């Protein structure tokens, strides 16, 4: 779940994924069109009363 | 079959530096290999 944005990461042609240090997927490759998408989590935060 | 091509200055020995070997082709063969040989092109 997230926001798929355009990316300027220079993927090698044999690389499909990019990984965060917490082993979560940061970038993905579209299997239909050879493009790279950045995954960013949606807007969230804390609420104080 | 990891591969890399690198320019060299002269022909004494291996240079000093880090050339990362990118993967090139993966083969699904899966046979028993214990010995190997290299051909030469003789004219
Ligand atoms: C699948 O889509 C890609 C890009 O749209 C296209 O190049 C490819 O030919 C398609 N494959 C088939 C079997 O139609």
């Amino acid at each position: 779940t997230g926001v798929l944005t355009e990316s300027n990461k220079k993927f090698l042609p044999f690389q499909q994924f990019g990984r965060d240090i917490a082993d979560t997927t940061d970038a993905v490759r579209d299997p239909q069109t050879l493009e790279i998408l950045d995954i960013t989590p949606c807007s969230f935060g804390g609420v104080s009363v | 079959i990891y591969s890399k091509h690198t320019p060299i200055n002269l022909e004494r020995d291996l240079p000093q530096g880090f050339s990362a070997l990118e993967p090139l082709v993966d083969l699904p063969i899966g046979i028993n290999i214990t010995r190997f040989q290299t051909l030469l092109a003789l004219h």
